């Protein structure tokens, strides 16, 4: 999936979904440190 | 497939132009708060 | 109004066209033939 | 005031006067009646301001290509000149101060368009490309 | 006269050496190098 | 009576040279500006 | 402003004989031109040019008396 031209996904809800961002070199990467 | 740009739409401003040896896309901007006129 | 103000702005923008007094009213006036001769007809303003 | 007697959404077809406002700056690229703008013709300098009365904040689209023509269905990828308002200038890329630099100079230049969010979708829990967004992790603090 | 004069400015004709810059109509410096090279070779 | 003078003295001076014009020789109320101050200024010096 | 010489320049440049029916330009410019100029400002008319239109009996400015009489009224 690389050509972009038009987008009808809506996947990601703005206040109904969590993320869990994963770096591409990384893996994990975000997560707390207390 | 057919596609065309109305009112309320997604427009912006591309250009190319091979200035000393060099082909670059630049594409116009401003910002009121700061300055009038406009800057590629 | 309507195209006749925009020619006469267009004119005008060609600042140094406003003052051309330096010009229309210079003074290489020359008055060639003077006393008795040197009527320059060819060469002069 | 405004008084507008359009449904909207129509089309932009070659040769309609057309206007333009700035998504964050909230004002209408205009061709200024100064003049200068470090440059030495008899051309003018493009800005933004907010009313949008008299003759300017109009831009004309003309065709660049003779494969169009004038009234055509405009579609993206294609090229566009703009001459309008108070000088018939276009949108020309004068390159000689220095650097690449936009003025309303009287020789044409060309112009492409792109689609470059989107005109369709609102929000309705779609996260787009290009917001202000936060990051809250443990959902309260 | 509206197409000769859209025609003449979407073209510059004359070199104008007081406007240097621009395309010509340099009228300031123009008449004078005239006058000056109409008493020269 | 001074630009008398002056035109008698310039017209003995060009005959003399035996070739040459002078667009000087004009009435006091034809002179312009830049004589006019000329003018002003040696009124000014006579009268003080 | 101040007095210049057009009350006398104009004259001197119309007396020319050299050119023909080229004073057809000159005297209506001098017949307004007087009118237009005040008469306050008019100071130079008798010695500049009416004590020589008096003294020329029939010469080429037949229209003398006219361009006096012009701004002359009766008030």
């Amino acid at each position: 999936r690389k050509e972009v031209d038009g987008m009808g996904t809506s996947e990601i809800k703005y206040g109904d979904s969590i993320c869990y961002i994963q770096h591409v070199d990384t893996g994990l990467w975000l997560t707390y440190q207390a | 497939e057919i596609q065309f740009l109305r009112t309320d739409d997604e427009v912006v401003l591309q250009c190319t132009a091979t200035i000393h040896k060099e082909q670059q896309k630049l594409c116009l901007a401003a910002e009121g708060f700061g300055n009038r006129l406009c800057f590629l | 109004k309507g195209e006749a103000i925009r020619i006469r702005s267009i004119l005008r923008s060609l600042g140094d066209l406003v003052g051309v007094i330096s010009i229309a009213f210079q003074m290489p006036t020359i008055a060639k033939d003077g006393k008795v001769v040197e009527p320059d007809m060819s060469a002069g303003f | 005031m405004k008084t507008a007697q359009g449904g909207g959404h129509r089309t932009l077809l070659y040769g309609h006067a057309i206007l333009l406002r700035h998504s964050y700056s909230g004002m209408y690229l205009c061709c200024l009646s100064t003049s200068r703008s470090s440059t030495d013709k008899l051309a003018f300098d493009v800005g933004l301001q907010e009313d949008t009365t008299g003759e300017a904040c109009w831009w004309t689209i003309h065709p660049a290509s003779k494969q169009r023509s004038e009234g055509e269905k405009v579609r993206v990828g294609d090229d566009l000149i703009l001459v309008s308002v108070s000088s018939e200038r276009y949108l020309h890329l004068s390159y000689g101060n220095s650097s690449w630099h936009v003025d309303a100079a009287f020789q044409q230049t060309l112009w492409s368009v792109a689609p470059i969010s989107s005109g369709s979708e609102a929000a309705q829990g779609y996260l787009i490309g290009g917001d202000v967004l936060r990051l809250l992790h443990g959902h309260m603090d | 006269a509206n197409v000769v004069v859209r025609l003449l400015i979407r073209r510059p004709e004359c070199f104008g050496p007081a406007l240097r810059g621009e395309g010509g109509n340099g009228l300031l410096a123009a008449m004078e190098e005239a006058i000056k090279i109409a008493e020269d070779p | 009576n001074y630009h008398n003078i002056w035109a008698k003295k310039k017209k003995l001076e060009l005959e003399s040279k035996g070739g040459g014009n002078h667009p000087l020789l004009v009435p006091y109320d034809t002179l312009t500006a830049k004589e006019k101050a000329k003018d002003r200024e040696k009124a000014q010096d006579i009268f003080k | 402003q101040l007095r210049p010489s057009m009350m006398q320049h104009l004259l001197r440049r119309l007396v020319f004989d050299v050119p023909l029916l080229n004073e057809h330009a000159k005297m209506p410019l001098k017949l307004l031109t007087n009118h237009y100029e005040r008469c306050w400002k008019y100071y130079c008319l008798p010695g500049g040019w009416g004590n020589f239109g008096a003294a020329s009996e029939e010469e080429l400015h037949l229209s003398r008396k006219l361009f006096w009489g012009i701004f002359d009224a009766l008030s």
